């Protein structure tokens, strides 16, 4: 039902759970990295510019 | 804090640092221990690191 | 001949215009290119992939 | 401490849609500071009035077509989205429309009221193209502010609308572009008094003599939190 | 329309067969965004025929790639048309120019 | 690439500029001088530094 | 200068007659009329008393009422835009309108 | 809804120093974080009124070009260092103060002839160092009331005036959210100020300056 509480719960679940992002192919160790997520309204994954 | 900066000095074996961080977090998660540091409603993994 | 057309319009023949930033109304330093490119939406739109 | 305060000395409704307004005098910088603040407020936050639903007699969904009319029903909705009207002391109203016989259909055909006023009678809804052809429809208008896409709106209504309504995306904000400009003017035999000019293009529902004060009001009350700290 | 093109649009949009193209010259008899129907002139009619070319346009339909393809008129009632004029836009066209 | 473009532009010296050649007590009033539009960003200056 | 033209609004619920009143006076104001009203003309309260049982027991009876409220709204000043507007615009069905010309 | 836009509360004074603070507001409507953050910035950095050192007369100099001996740092630096002195003037347009000191060692603003009509709000501000057994210096320092920051454009030594007490102000806008949308703005304002006024109140002064403009339009 996506009720109004669930986001305040989600923003507690995730509050510091690292998630692993990797492209493919992934030639070298730097090609999988972990980041702390922060929530977004859209549908794209917002990545950091330098990385 | 977001990373193990001082614990890297504590545990020069480096892998031992994951194994001790998980040991301490098992004291909290399964041994029922609670940490001393003054939280303000936050997820505890960054506290498990500190040992 | 592009310059000649831009002169027939009342437009600046440098093609560039000074712009301001709507976050402050400050001017940008040096003019910037402004004009009517043609842009295509491609069939790789995201909700079809998320 | 020597601050001259502004008054809104002059206005020029150059067209039924476009106008200029001027605020005079101002000190150092305040020509820019208000000049941009009011532009940014006028674009975001002027309330206005939009079509929001349309029910047409024999249609079922946006993608259909009506016999004897020049537009797909969809392009009728793309046309009505641009229609703009005043409403007098109401949060919403329903407009009926009827036409028959060949030729254009235009906003002048809406069943007029004292309490609704339309900015441009010639804005065109479709063509009729057959001798017996007709359309009748119930355009619903709502007040509001900003922009509200129908996809979120029906997700905000939470009852299930009937078959045979059409929904349109809401675009209330009545000002299409705003420009500001600053210059020195004759007051008190002195320099660096800015005549701010703000000049504006609109959908035609509002007059600057309201608009700039309403924008200044919004600013003045948002700013309360910073003096109430 | 693209504002800058190459003048090849006037050919891709017609030859690709997706705009509906007037098979014979005449005058528009009726239009309604589903049908367009042309009173062909007697200089190009065949003698026993009624002399009337309908074009039932294809409306909203899936392309093989699920994009829609609704044809729309470009003509007006009573307008003259000549053999090979675009009567109705395709997808991605207007007035018969390609327009992606 | 854009980050380095910005830092290049910020740190050039242009031999003519607005506010060129004055002497300042620190970065903070360097910034007040820039932001108010009193000095151009690549203008030459002397500052106290630490 | 047409004489004063008055309208009778008759309704069962009073709120709907008041919405109709608001509509009418807003109309005649935006079209510039010397609006005079809305005179509240007396509620006709009709009563009915019917037996409840489908048989004997006369003493168990229900009594209902119907309240017909009137608003008399006068426009002394017609400027023919009021004429068009009034003759054009309708309302909901819980309110019935009747116009006296002069 | 139609005229009841969301209003912030201060989420914190977030204070890290008496000199600098990070006053943060939440929520603001979308885009207002600039419309107020920068508007108050442009007020704060350039149009706040206040009092500052404006001219100097050290004993016997025509131009800070002359590097008079007995002082460690030359007169170009004493001239800017005296611009560094924050001052409060009560009720007057311009006021001259006198300073002198003697003996080998530093000089500080505490050594000024403190009128009490004027407050030197940071006495411990070092002015220079003295460098001979006979070292002493005496000077007149003019302080003046004015507004914003005014450059050296206009025996006296002229100097830029720092009338605005804001040493720096900066602001950001950032994502904030409610139970059903995240297109709203947070606003962070950070500012640092010379000690004449505390920042959480300087901003209340500035918000007033801005409010006073609107007073002729607000209904």
């Amino acid at each position: 039902r996506e009720e109004a509480v669930v986001w305040d719960i989600l923003d507690e679940v995730i509050r510091e759970h690292p998630v692993l992002l990797n492209r493919a192919p992934t030639l070298h160790r730097l090609g999988i990295q972990a980041f702390e997520p922060v929530l977004i309204e859209g549908k794209a994954i917002q990545l950091h510019p330098l990385v | 804090r977001v990373t193990v900066q001082d614990a890297v000095e504590k545990i020069g074996n480096r892998f031992d640092l994951v194994l001790v961080a998980a040991r301490r977090a098992r004291q909290m998660q399964v041994g029922g221990k609670d940490p001393l540091v003054p939280e303000e409603n936050d997820k505890t993994t960054v506290i498990a690191l500190r040992e | 001949e592009i310059k000649e057309l831009l002169k027939l319009g009342d437009l600046p023949t440098s093609g560039q215009i000074r712009l301001y930033d709507g976050r402050t109304g400050e001017q940008f330093e040096r003019p910037v290119t402004v004009g009517y490119m043609y842009m295509l939406k491609l069939n790789h739109l995201v909700d079809d992939k998320m | 401490t020597e601050f001259l305060k502004p008054r809104l000395v002059d206005i020029e409704q150059v067209s039924s849609t476009h106008a200029k307004v001027t605020l005079e005098p101002l000190e150092r910088g305040f020509g820019h500071t208000l000049g941009n603040a009011l532009r940014r407020i006028l674009l975001s936050s002027m309330p206005g009035c939009a079509v929001t639903e349309v029910e047409i007699d024999g249609v079922l969904h946006e993608y259909s077509t009506k016999e004897g009319v020049q537009e797909d029903i969809l392009e009728i909705l793309l046309n009505l989205k641009g229609l703009a009207v005043r409403v007098q002391g109401k949060d919403e109203v329903i407009l009926t429309l009827n036409k028959s016989g060949i030729g254009p259909v235009t906003a002048a055909d809406i069943t007029h009221d004292g309490d609704v006023e339309i900015v441009k009678p010639q804005h065109v809804i479709c063509h009729l193209t057959d001798e017996n052809a007709s359309i009748s429809m119930r355009i619903k208008v709502q007040r509001g502010r900003g922009y509200v896409p129908a996809s979120t709106r029906i997700h905000s209504e939470e009852d299930e609308r009937p078959i045979g309504r059409l929904l349109v995306d809401a675009c209330y904000s009545p000002v299409e572009r705003i420009a500001y400009n600053v210059e020195a003017a004759r007051v008190e035999q002195r320099t660096d008094l800015d005549k701010l000019v703000i000049e504006m293009e609109t959908n035609g529902t509002i007059d600057p003599e309201e608009a700039i004060r309403r924008a200044a009001t919004i600013l003045a009350e948002q700013l309360e939190a910073f003096v109430d700290l | 329309k693209p504002l800058v093109g190459t003048g090849m649009e006037r050919a891709v949009a017609v030859d690709s067969g997706v705009t509906a193209v007037a098979k014979r010259g005449g005058v528009v008899q009726y239009v309604d965004a589903s049908r367009i129907v042309i009173k062909v002139n007697e200089d190009e009619m065949y003698p026993g025929e009624a002399g009337i070319d309908i074009y039932n346009l294809t409306k909203y339909t899936r392309s093989n790639q699920n994009t829609c393809i609704n044809q729309m008129p470009c003509v007006s009632l009573g307008e003259p048309v000549e053999r090979g004029d675009v009567l109705a836009d395709g997808p991605s066209t207007d007035l018969g120019e390609l327009a992606l | 690439q854009d980050v380095v473009l910005g830092l290049y532009y910020m740190t050039r010296d242009c031999v003519n500029a607005k506010g060129e050649g004055m002497v300042l007590t620190g970065p903070k009033e360097a910034e007040r001088l820039y932001r108010s539009g009193l000095a151009s960003l690549h203008a030459r200056v002397k500052v106290r530094i630490t | 200068q047409n004489q004063r033209i008055r309208i009778r609004l008759k309704a069962f619920d009073h709120r709907l007659i008041d919405q109709a009143t608001a509509e009418i006076v807003e109309t005649a104001k935006r079209t510039g009329a010397q609006v005079r009203g809305p005179i509240p003309l007396p509620t006709r309260k009709e009563r009915f008393t019917v037996l409840i049982s489908p048989h004997v027991n006369k003493d168990a009876r229900d009594q209902y009422e119907i309240r017909t409220h009137l608003r008399l709204v006068d426009i002394v000043e017609p400027t023919e835009k009021t004429v068009d507007a009034l003759m054009r615009l309708d309302l909901a069905a819980g309110v019935d309108v009747q116009i006296s010309l002069g």
